[PDB]
């Protein structure tokens, strides 16, 4: 729902969803989708 | 120019052009987690 998301929310009124209750498969976001810039601040991508 | 070094070796390899960022110490992904890895205390440069 976030990352295909076919009506995607504008930036002037941009779109706040909230996650709970499961668990983040890193894995499978990169299986068919390329991320240009993937920054992360205070948490490192190796121990995420 | 200055340095003169004692053991060299050159990688090679074809990567798309969204997973040019991957290839540094500390970033992961598919190629830099089951393609190619670089060290943490690399001592090098990367020429794309």
């Amino acid at each position: 729902e976030v990352f295909n998301a076919t009506r995607f929310a504008s930036v002037y009124a941009w779109n706040r969803k909230r996650i709970s209750n499961c668990v983040a498969d890193y894995s499978v976001l990169y299986n068919s989708a390329s991320f240009s810039t993937f920054k992360c601040y205070g948490v490192s991508p190796t121990k995420l | 120019n200055d340095l003169c070094f004692t053991n060299v070796y050159a990688d090679s390899f074809v990567i798309r052009g969204d997973e040019v960022r991957q290839i540094a110490p500390g970033q992961t992904g598919k190629i830099a987690d089951y393609n190619y890895k670089l060290p943490d205390d690399f001592t090098g440069c990367v020429i794309a």
